[PDB]
Order: structure tokens, then C-alpha cells, then sequence
């Protein structure tokens, strides 16, 4: 048969590439609006005002998240619209996922909610008290 | 006239666009790109006269014709003049402009109709920032250039039309300009 | 002025350029000062539903048993839709009927029908027919795997004698085609093809006419056609040829490529209001040759392998008869595409593209096709790689000054500009002309 | 450690790399111009408008092809410019279960369990 | 049934997000150098050059490949550069969820290894 | 607009590349090629006047209109200048030049838009340090030179525009200028 | 082995500065090996034939090249008696000959 | 526009110019102005070995006793790559077949 | 840019090679022989003034703008000089040239890109002198006589762009240069 050729490499697209000056990237948690630090540099030092916004020249500054929490990302439109939603952020991917992988990532994602849960309830409540 | 129409009748005097047709996306965004490219190269070639460049970091109220460069203040257009011949308050001369630079980005007001339009950052459906003197000029002056890239002239009617708006533009004799200054040493 | 394909051309030994006609063909006129256009093919309306299976053959005397339909849904025999028995299968179906007898061949053995019922007729020796005609009140009838033909008694075809049989000498293998021309019979072996006629002696009825024979043979049954005083049929070689005091071939290089690649193929003819098509159709394709303009067109139907209409206007895989009515293909999308272009020596800016074409003439005013699009795809090497569709609207119902043309195409160089046009809209579609770098007027259009 | 960001999502880039916003997607027939439906979720009952409209960032909804139909893809500028046309779209990006993604969420629940049960055995141990 | 749509049309960009004109990509046997034919329609009769080189604006033409085969990727700047390689051509989304998912499974093993010391050291003291 | 634009649509006034469709790589590389040669040989031939030579070895302070060359201290390029004439901090003149020669590095640095764009080693996707003054005269001035490439030629009014656009660029009326001096022994 | 001449007889003196070969090109089945770049030569002589030159080869092109013009530059004088250049491709690949052309025009966009 | 050798024409009398066609034949078209072009034979490739002496001739006819393929290797008979017999003559081999019979000569006898 | 690059940029303003494609050995060898002759030409010729001509056996350090006759002895080409007006030390002016004769073989040197260029012995792979200045109108002028050889003639606008490269290389107005002087008596 014929196989239609997707290009494999995630595409390294910033903020700068959503062409709207006035657009507001908030960094919440996973699955509340609880606001997430966010970084300037790889070394994780200098925090970034959350609500990031471009500058006076309209460019938006490099982003830069810790993997250790897991991000929900939350794109506002200047006009108070909302552009672009997603309850994980996952690094690599860029196309929309299929239903059946929704549920598998969501249900991954609070299975790993209630281990931390019941780990920090075993280490504080069980074995130091 | 919005810059859609502007364009469209422009394609039409130049034959290349039946009438009652409208053009198509492609040629649509030339004779935007066109006519930006127009108006920059009025603002940047001194055609509305070789303006002072002035340079600001507070709040500043600026002037007919001048360039500001902001540096972190802000920059206020006045509707109103205090005319130093007469005393009593006027209107802003008729074409005079004002370009204000601001962390790389350029502005380009024109006072005309009575009100202060901007060249920069057009779109089709934006107002033409000279429709008002006049569209039909505007549309062959617009035309004069872009039949180039069609393949094809315009008649000399349409280019003396096209010059003669240009001309008019440039000469502003229709009101009102502020008087020659000379150095007599 | 660009030159646009008159014909099918699609040869591709030596990547030579392509100049495919889908669904258009060479129409004079006298309007145009050109002569000629291109005519859309009238689309497929369902007629009748026989049977359950793909349709073999249709017979519609009007002076044969009250000139019913007698249809062959696969393995079935059918009276104006009304079931009469079973017929063998695998081969090809030929009738032979007169004012009160119908017999049907399907290259194993013949099937009677008078009106009453449906008989299987005993065969000399119980072999295997594989063509049966009528001629000159005898029926004619082939055996399978041999060289010689067996005739029937006077108007009867359930009287079959063993020894009423004759041999065709100059052809050592079997027979495989009969064509009735000129009222006599033409016998189309492997090998040869023999001219018979009748001398209207009661014991010989048949007799060859000596020194005439063509040393090519039929590919196989079914290949071979009688129309305007004449027959066409597919030689061994996969080469369509005319009947004429020396045979010529009237299929060009590409057409014999295209033959060359399938395994089987079907002669047949298709009837349009003054075009007689001679379509020859393959596994893949469907080429049909006019008989008045001598051009060859390409018949396909949109979402399938091969053109739906088979021999005798019946479906090949359902139990439908087609008729042609208002370019709306069983409901569905009807494709028109072609090519103009021209060669050049060095570069030529094309700035417009203008089609001289329909306009205005949609019956829709409420559905998506109240303005069908066209499409037109340019090309530099020789249509080896293509652009964008760049699509044009013919204009909606009442709008008959519409001017279909492109703007701008740009700079080709040496081995020429080719561009393809294509609508797939259930609307009257014909192409006059196709001009490059018109002039540039017109008035409120 | 730290993770450069990026869009959470694909739009389709201009020629200088920017998303182009309010562009149109258009799903029709292969090799034609007509019309053909997309739906918004995979039971297939909540029909998107073909002309599907990205935003203002140049996100597109979560379209769904029915599967029994080829299709051909026809996307334009916000203004009508002609971007890009793949004439036999085939989905040949595969969206299954593997069983490596099986195993993963496999391992992922036993280990969970696990924990659960270590925590519970640890609370009646210790209080 | 239901198959979601995914877009086809993707340019290449470097690591700085621009678009890369003349990029140069090769289709490459799994493994080795080898050339594979690409063919412009999914009729597989025209063929296009295995070294596609993108426009000006670094977006490719429609590329359709022999799925009876496996290719490799292999893009090359203008100059000749490295810019990205694929030895195994996957198109499936799946790979892509396992590699976002090792990280959550290893968090996740070693938090089951921080509540099992936890609960060994509740049971040691108690 | 980018290198990239300018070139596509230098290629769309001259006619040679379909409306509206990017050029293929070598269209734009050469493209590319003939714009960076443009702006070396208005930097080489004195279109932004004669350069003052400068040698340095410690750090330096750059001026407008100065071919500074460095063999291993470091050259600043500051935003503002403090004019002579008034005393006030000001932005650098339109137009204003800067050339660093480092080890044979060649930088050229033009003031424009309120910013320092570098001529030198320039990319399809770099920011065309001109393009802001007129970007279709830009792209009619690379046409006038494209066109002979590909064996033909642009029209009488896409010529005029890109003489326009030179003329433009060499006159700097546009906005404040050094006055002219000169020698009277 | 397919080889074949183009020629013609001349009054006088006459210049060749291009040959063209409008002919198949980019249609190799092979992407890797001796033939990937198929060679046809070309040779040239002003004596009628009955003396030539050495053999100057080009590339058909790779596959995929449908764009690759096939031309000869380094061409010199031609005399009286004509010019006759005898064209030999030796490769296992298809090909087909659709003209020779002579000073053609020197336009093109990027094959 | 240079025109080439339509027909392989090949003189030594008088020294005349020679215009060889190797391997190329002249087919009309229409997709080309000038109507003809130059299309190269296929090459040979093997379909079956039957013998080891020069192959003197072949015959295959579908109803000739059942199909079967008849090839006469330098003095030998050969069925579907079965050899047959010997057959005796130096001449050119002639075949004459009906359904059930076939008849070999060579030049001497008749088999 | 190396000889190869500007070699084959020349045959394609020209349209003699189509873009995309590189020359043959024969043409490439061509160009790079005509370059060589107009560099010989230009240096022979006085293109880079009236060179002073001086005799030397002993080591000798040149300076700018002369032809030393080396017999048994050994030059030494500075990377700076003593500016006589200011007393500072300086960058060898722009297209300043030294000719060399030692043993019979000349070897040309010019100042550009703040490095000494040699213009003899060119091959197609080292950089060609003066192609950072305008490599495509260097391009272009090596095109204009290559153009002859192949039975065309370059377009109007490849010409001019070729006699702009070598006016600008002719007049050095883009940087500071020696004061012209005379006699007076």
C-alpha cells in the first residue's frame, strides 16, 4: 500500500510562535488553578512572573520548567478568551491524543496522585508519628 | 475606504480584475504588502518634510512633525495646537506627521480628515490612511506598481492620475502650511 | 492559444508527457470558429434493478416475444425482471433470437426460451458452445476448443445436426468470435479471420469467400464489434483494428500499452446521441475510440477501478442498468479532468490562463454545487511533479459572463508547461478553449 | 532537572515559522471538491463545520475522520490564501494500545498497589 | 470507524525554532546508508528524489512511502550539517506516551522504594 | 520582514515564481547571496559616508560612522549618544554606521527602527535590516538584479521603485542629519 | 548500448555555443551503485564523420531530477563540410530522445 | 533544432556520412510538436534455458497439442525443456502444426 | 567566498549554467583564469595607485603602496603602521596594495578585511581577494567577460552591478584615505 510521511521531530516551538502579543501563559497544577513556580534558566534559580507575558518589545522570554511537578498549562487571550488548554503537559508531543490514550494518561496521572498520597500519609502519619 | 476596497480597485482600473469581481487572497495580500510598503516609503523618504528627531524617556506631548524615539516614557498625540502666529487654538496642519519609535516598533500617525490615522500595521479592513483626499487616485497609485507584477500597464490616464495624486500629496496646497524658513548667513 | 489533448495519450515507456481525457471527448461544432470541443459524458441514472449479481448481457427486440427484457444477472436468466431459470456461468453471454425463438450462450451450453420455458439444448456430442449468432435464418453456433462450426435447421435452434458442421481450413485452432456483417458471417479464430457467406444451398448452406482472410487473429471472445457498416475487433497482438480491404490499426501506442497491461479484455459499444463508442475495457481502464471523430476518450467512475458501465450499458457488479441523464454519476460526483500545455525552446512568462468553458449553467441554487469549482494544477517537467490545486468557481445559476481564468503562473523553461483541469461537480461541463496571456478588457462581467 | 517549554499543541507554520491563526481546514472527497463531514468526538454524532476555523493562536479542535470514507485535506490562510492540499489523506500515525503502553500502566497500578498496601501495613504496625 | 486527524503538513525547524531552507532528507534503510525510493502520490509511480530538499520556507512536498518496507530518516542541513536522525521510522504516537511515561514510572518506583523503607523502619521501631 | 520575504517577493514582482508560492532553495539562496552583496557593497562604498578609521587594542567606545578595528580589546556599541549641537541625550542618527573588523571578521551595523541591525552574515531567516524603511522597494531594488539570473526583465515601474528606494536610502532626508562642513584655507 | 548522430551541413562558418538534448531524464531505477547517475557521451566532428573527438560526458540525472537539462558548452567552429555529433548512453536504464537543439535560449528557473 | 538520423543509413560507397541508429527506433506521438521521437528497445532477458546448442527455432501455439512449447536446440528436440529426439539437418528449422500433429524439418528429413 | 563559489555565481547571473547546477573543470578553469588577469590587470595596471618602486637586498619592511625588487634578501609585511598626522598606531588604509618581485615570480598583496589578501597563485579553492566587499558584483564582473566566450551577452543590469563593484574598488570612498597632494612650482 502507501504510507503517508509524518516528520517524526517534535518542532522546538516557543511562545514566540503564537503571534499574539497579548497572549498570558499560566503555569497551574495538575487538575486545580493552584499557581506553579516558573524559571528563567536551566538551573532553576531566577522564578519568572507566572501570569508570563512578552515585553516591551512584544518577545516572550524563555520558559523553563522543572520536571519533578507536572504542569497544567493555560493559554489567555488578551481579550479574556481561552486559546489552548492542556490538564498534563507532555514534553514531546504535539499532536492531539485519541480518546483512549486521554483515559490512559489521565488514570496514570492519578494513580500517581494517590501513591504520593499514601507514600507521605506511611512516612508522616505511620512511621514518624 | 478600507484597504480591501482600495486594493480591489485598484486591480480594477488596471484592467487585470473584471469589474464586479473581487480579487483573490494572494493578490489581496500584495496590494497590502504594497501599500504599506508605499506609505513607509513616504514616511522614511521625507515626503512629509524632514522631521526633527527628538528623544524622550518621561511623559512627553509631541509636535507636527517630528520623530520620537521613547525610552521607556509615553508619548501623547494632541488633537488641538496653540498656533504661535495667531495665539488661538487650531486644528494640526493638514498631512502632518508624526513617527514614534518605541523598543523597535515604528508608528506613522497622519493627521488628515481631522483625525490622526496610522500607516503602520494595516490590514484590509482597516481605513486607508489617505482614502480621503482621494480613493480613486489612491487605487491608481496603487495600481501604477502593481500591474508590474501581472504582466501587464496601465494606460497613461490611470499613471497621471496616479502622479497627480502624488503630487497633491507633495505639495499640499490645498490648506493651510507652515511658512519657509531660510539661513541668511 | 495553449493546444489541448484531443485524445487519450498516457504512454509511459520513455516518460513521455501524459495527456489524459476523463470523461470528455472530441465534439465538432460549428459555433466556435475552431471546429471542435470538449463534451462532457453524460452521467449514469439508474433504468431498472434485475437480478442480484453483475449483469453478462441485455436483449431488447422489439420484434422478439413482444420485445421484453431479457436480462443475465449473473448465473440467472430474467423476463422484464421476472426470474425464467439458470445459465451456466464462466463465459460470455451471446443471444440469437428471432420473432418466436431466443437462445442465450455462456460458453458451456445453450439455453432455449420461446415464450414458455426455458430449455437446455442437447448439443452435437455434448460439447461445450462458445458463441452462438444468427444468420440468414440458420443459427450458428461455435464449439469450444475447436476449429469448426456447427448450423442449425431452418429457423429452429433446438434441432442441432452432427454432421451440419463446417471447418475453417485456413485456420488449424479453434474459433472464437462470430460477427454478422453484412448480414453473412465473419468467424474470428486465433490465427485468422475468415469471410463466410451464403449461397442459399439447402445441404451447404455456407461457404467461404476464397481469398480473403486477415492473418490476425481475436485475443479472445467477445472482443469483436459490428458498427457503420463495419467491425472492430482486438487482434493477438492486443491491438484494436478496423475491418477494411487491408486492416489498419486504430489504437495508438499508448492505447496498446495500456491493453498490454491487463489480462482481460471487453469490447463492447456505447451509444450517445450521435457518438458511437467502441470501448474496450480492461481490469483497470476504459478506453472507448468515436467513430465519428476517430479520437480515443477515457470513461471512469468516481471511487472505483474501472468505469461502472460494462457491455450492453449494465453494472459489473450490481444488478443495475445504467442510461445517460444529467451528469450526476448514480447520484454521486461525476470527474472531469484534462490537460493543455505546450513545449517551449527557452522561457515564457504566463501571466493569465483563461478557459473558455460552460458558465452559469448549474441547476442547484441551494446545495454546495449552487457554484461548482474547478481546479486547475500547474506543471514544469513535463507534469512529471505538480503544484497546488488552485481552484476557480464557473459561476453560479444566470451568471453567464463568468471569466474562468488564473493570474500570474510565472516563468517555464524548456521542457514545456502543462496544466491540468479538473471539476468534479454533477453539472453540464464543455471546454472551448484554453488561452494563455490574453487580452486584458472586458465590460462588467 | 529542567525542561525547556513548548506549544502543547500543532499548528501549521507559515513561511517564517509562525502559526498562522483563524486557518481553514477544509475535508473533502478525494480527488473532489465536495463536502464531506467531521465529527467532533469518535462516536461519531456531533457533526464540526468542514470549514474547521483554528483560533486566534492557531489551535484546531480534536477532529475525527470516519474511517470508512478517504478523504482529502485542504487547509488555507484565515483571508482564503492557499496553504497546503494533500489530495489521499491516510492516517498512517498509529494511536493503539502497544503492549509496551500496556505493560507500563500494568506496572504502574501493581506498584500503586503496593504502596497502598505498605502504607496500610505500616499504619496498623506503628499506631 | 473513528480515526483522529493528524496533521500532515509539518516544515523542519532547528533547535531555535526557524525554518530550514534546503534542508536535505534522506530515506535510508533501518540501519544502513541504503537508498530507498519516495514517491510523490500514493499511486507509487512517479518517484521523487530520496535526498528531498525543502523550499525556501523549509516545508518538504507530500511524501509517500512503501509501508512493505522500513525506512530511516536522516535530515542534513544545506551546508551539510547534522540536524536530526531516526534510524527506526516509527509514526506511532504510542512510543512518543512511553517516553513522557518513563519518567512518571520511575517517580512512581521510587516512591513505592521511599514508602517500603518508610514502612520497614515503622515496623523495625514498633 | 525576513530575508525570506523579501526575497519571495522580489521573485513575485519580477514574475519568475507563481503568486503567492515560496521559491525553492536555490532561488533563495541566491536571493540571499545578492541582498548580502548589496549590503556589503553599500557598506564598502561609502553609501552611508566615508567611515573614520579606527584602531583599537583595549576597549573601546563605538561612534556613528567609524570602521573600527580590533585586534583583541572589545568595542561597544551604545544605544545613545550626547549630541553636540543641544547637550540632550539622543538616539543615534538614521542611518548611522558601524563597521567592526575583528581578525577578519567583517560586522556591519546600520541604525534603523531605533536599533542596531547587523548586515553581516545574514540568514533566510534574519530580520532584513532595511525592510522597515520600504519593504517593497527593497524587494523591487532585489528584482533589478534577480530578474537577469533567470534570462529575463522587470518592468520600467519595479525599476523606478527600487531607484526609488536607493535614492531614498543614499539621500537620508527623511530625518535630522550632521550638517555639511568643509575647508576654506 | 544506444547511439545515434544529429548533424547538419553548412554553407559556411558557424559558431555552437549550446547543445541540448531534450530527452528522458530522472527516471533511473537505481538510487545506489554504478548507474545511481547515468553518463551519456557526446563527440563531435567537423569532417563529415570520418574523424571525431573524444568523448565529452554529462548526467542524465539522478532520480527524481525531471528538471535536468542536458547541455553542451565547450563546442567550437564548424567549416563548410558540417557538423555531425554522435550521442552513445551505455547505461541499463530507460531512454528516449525527443529533440537536438542548437544556441537555444539561456533562460531556466532553478532546475 | 539540429535533425537526427530518422533511419539507420549507413554508405561506404562515396564516403558518404553515416547516421547509425543502435538500439533506437523512430515512433510517432502527440505529445510532441514534431511528432516522432526515439524510443529504445527493451533489453533480453532470459525466460527459459532448454538446450545447450544454438536455438534453432521455436514454436508454441495454445491448441496445439495442448499448448506445449516446441524449441529445436543444434541437432535436438526439446518439449517444456524435455528433450524429444535428434533431429537431423543443418538448414533452418520450419514448423507446421494442426491440433494433434506437429511436422519438424531442418532441411533433409521431416519429423 | 572561495574562487569555486564566485566562479560559479558568475556563470549563473549570466545564465550559462542553470542555478542549481555546478560548471564543468573546463569553465571553471576559465574563470579562474580570467579572475587571475583582472587581479594581475589591476595591480600592473595602477588600479591601486602609482606603486613606488624600491630596491632591496638586506631585510626590509614595507609600507604602503609599493613594488619592492627583492635580490637575495627578505620582506617583511607589517600588520600595522605609525600614522604620521596623529602619531597613533593604525590599520593599513583600505586597498592599500604591495607588490613583491623576488626571483622572478611577483607576488601581490592588498589590504582588505583588516587581513593582507595575495592575489597570485589562485586556485579554486582559497578565497578569492576582494570578495567581501561585493562578492556577487565581484561576481557579476567576472561575468561580464566570461559572457563572450560562451556566445552571450549579459544582461544591462549584471553590467552595471559588475562596473559598480569596480568604480567602488577604483574610488575608496568608503574609508579614510591619504590626502591628495602636488607640485606647485
Amino acid at each position: 500500500a502507501a504510507q503517508l510521511f509524518y516528520l517524526p521531530f517534535r518542532p522546538m516551538l516557543d511562545a514566540n510562535a503564537l503571534a499574539v502579543p497579548g497572549a498570558k501563559l499560566y503555569f497551574y497544577a495538575t487538575g486545580t488553578t493552584t499557581k506553579q513556580p516558573v524559571y528563567t534558566s536551566s538551573a532553576l534559580t531566577t522564578q519568572l512572573p507566572n501570569p508570563v507575558v512578552a515585553n516591551a518589545a512584544g518577545k516572550f522570554p524563555a520558559i523553563y520548567l522543572n520536571d519533578a511537578l507536572t504542569y497544567r498549562c493555560y493559554i489567555e487571550d488578551a481579550d479574556g478568551n481561552e486559546l489552548a488548554d492542556s490538564d498534563p503537559y507532555l514534553a514531546s508531543i504535539a499532536d492531539e491524543l485519541t480518546d483512549e490514550l486521554q483515559d490512559v494518561v489521565d488514570a496514570v496521572e492519578a494513580d500517581r496522585v494517590a501513591a504520593a498520597n499514601s507514600a507521605t500519609a506511611a512516612a508522616t502519619s505511620a512511621a514518624q508519628t | 475606504a478600507t484597504c480591501r476596497d482600495i486594493v480591489t480597485r485598484a486591480l480594477h482600473m488596471a484592467a487585470i480584475v473584471p469589474l464586479g469581481k473581487d480579487p483573490k487572497a494572494a493578490e489581496g495580500q500584495l496590494g497590502l504588502e504594497l501599500l504599506q510598503g508605499l506609505y513607509d516609503g513616504w514616511f522614511a523618504g521625507g515626503m512629509f518634510g524632514r522631521l526633527t528627531d527628538v528623544y524622550t524617556d518621561t511623559a512627553y506631548t509631541a509636535k507636527e512633525g517630528e520623530r520620537v524615539t521613547v525610552d521607556g516614557g509615553t508619548l501623547t498625540i494632541p488633537d488641538t495646537f496653540e498656533d504661535t502666529d495667531t495665539g488661538l487654538t487650531r486644528a494640526p496642519r493638514e498631512l502632518a506627521a508624526i513617527v514614534e519609535i518605541n523598543a523597535g516598533n515604528i508608528t506613522n500617525r497622519v493627521w488628515c480628515g481631522g483625525e490622526w490615522q496610522e500607516c503602520s500595521g494595516l490590514t484590509l479592513n482597516d481605513e486607508a490612511p489617505l482614502s480621503k483626499r482621494d480613493a480613486m487616485g489612491l487605487s491608481c497609485l496603487l495600481a501604477l506598481h502593481m500591474a508590474e507584477a501581472f504582466g501587464t500597464q496601465i494606460g497613461p490616464m490611470t499613471a497621471r492620475r496616479g502622479l497627480q495624486f502624488q503630487g497633491s500629496v507633495s505639495y499640499k496646497l490645498g490648506s493651510t502650511q507652515p511658512d519657509a524658513s531660510g539661513v541668511y548667513y | 492559444d495553449l493546444a489541448y489533448g484531443t485524445g487519450a495519450y498516457a504512454r509511459t515507456r520513455g516518460n513521455l508527457p501524459e495527456l489524459p481525457l476523463v470523461n470528455l471527448f472530441v465534439e465538432a461544432t460549428r459555433s466556435d470558429q475552431r471546429g471542435v470541443v470538449l463534451q462532457s459524458r453524460k452521467g449514469l441514472v439508474e433504468d431498472a434493478e434485475v437480478g442480484t449479481g453483475p449483469i453478462r448481457g441485455v436483449f431488447r427486440k422489439d420484434g422478439v416475444l413482444g420485445g421484453a427484457e431479457f436480462v443475465v444477472s449473473d448465473d440467472e436468466l430474467y423476463e422484464d425482471g421476472v426470474s425464467l431459470g439458470t445459465i451456466n456461468g464462466t463465459g460470455p453471454v451471446s443471444f440469437a433470437a428471432i420473432e418466436d425463438e431466443l437462445l442465450v450462450c455462456a460458453g458451456e451450453s445453450i439455453w432455449s426460451y420461446d415464450g414458455t420455458t426455458l430449455d437446455e439444448v442437447t448439443f452435437p456430442d455434448g460439447a461445450d458452445v462458445t458463441k452462438v449468432a444468427y444468420s440468414s435464418g440458420y443459427f450458428i453456433a461455435l464449439r469450444a476448443g475447436t476449429g469448426q462450426w456447427y448450423f442449425s435447421a431452418l429457423y429452429d435452434g433446438t434441432s442441432w445436426d452432427g454432421l451440419d458442421f463446417a471447418t475453417a481450413e485456413s485456420e488449424p485452432d479453434a474459433l472464437l468470435d462470430i460477427v454478422v456483417l453484412d448480414g453473412n458471417p465473419v468467424f474470428f479464430g486465433t490465427q485468422s479471420v475468415e469471410f463466410w457467406s451464403a449461397t442459399g444451398d439447402p445441404d451447404i448452406p455456407f461457404a467461404p469467400i476464397q481469398n480473403r482472410t486477415f492473418e490476425q487473429g481475436i485475443f479472445a471472445t467477445g472482443c469483436a464489434v459490428a458498427i457503420d457498416n463495419s467491425f472492430f475487433w482486438v487482434g493477438a497482438d492486443k491491438i484494436v483494428y478496423r475491418n477494411d480491404a487491408v486492416p489498419v490499426a486504430v489504437a495508438d501506442d499508448g492505447i496498446v500499452e495500456r491493453a498490454t497491461g491487463s489480462t482481460d479484455l471487453r469490447l463492447f459499444l456505447l451509444i450517445d446521441e450521435r457518438h458511437k463508442f467502441v470501448c474496450l475495457r480492461g481490469d483497470t481502464f476504459t478506453m472507448a475510440f468515436d467513430i465519428t471523430t476517430n479520437e480515443w476518450c477515457e470513461f471512469q467512475s468516481y471511487g472505483r477501478t474501472n468505469f461502472r458501465c460494462g457491455p450492453d450499458m449494465g453494472d459489473d457488479e450490481t444488478g443495475i442498468i445504467w442510461r445517460f441523464e444529467g451528469y450526476s454519476d448514480n447520484g454521486g460526483v461525476l470527474e472531469r479532468r484534462f490537460r493543455a500545455g505546450a513545449t517551449l525552446p527557452g522561457p515564457f512568462r504566463v501571466n493569465r490562463l483563461r478557459l473558455i468553458c460552460e458558465v452559469g449553467t448549474t441547476p442547484n441554487l441551494s446545495g454546495e454545487y449552487a457554484d461548482p469549482v474547478i481546479e486547475m494544477r500547474a506543471s514544469d517537467d513535463a507534469g512529471n511533479t505538480w503544484g497546488i490545486w488552485e481552484g476557480e468557481t464557473l459561476g453560479a445559476q444566470g451568471n453567464y459572463r463568468q471569466r474562468v481564468e488564473w493570474r500570474a503562473l510565472g516563468l517555464f523553461d524548456d521542457p514545456g508547461m502543462l496544466f491540468e483541469h479538473r471539476m468534479t461537480a454533477p453539472v453540464s461541463f464543455r471546454v472551448t478553449a484554453v488561452t494563455v496571456n490574453g487580452e486584458l478588457g472586458g465590460r462588467s462581467r
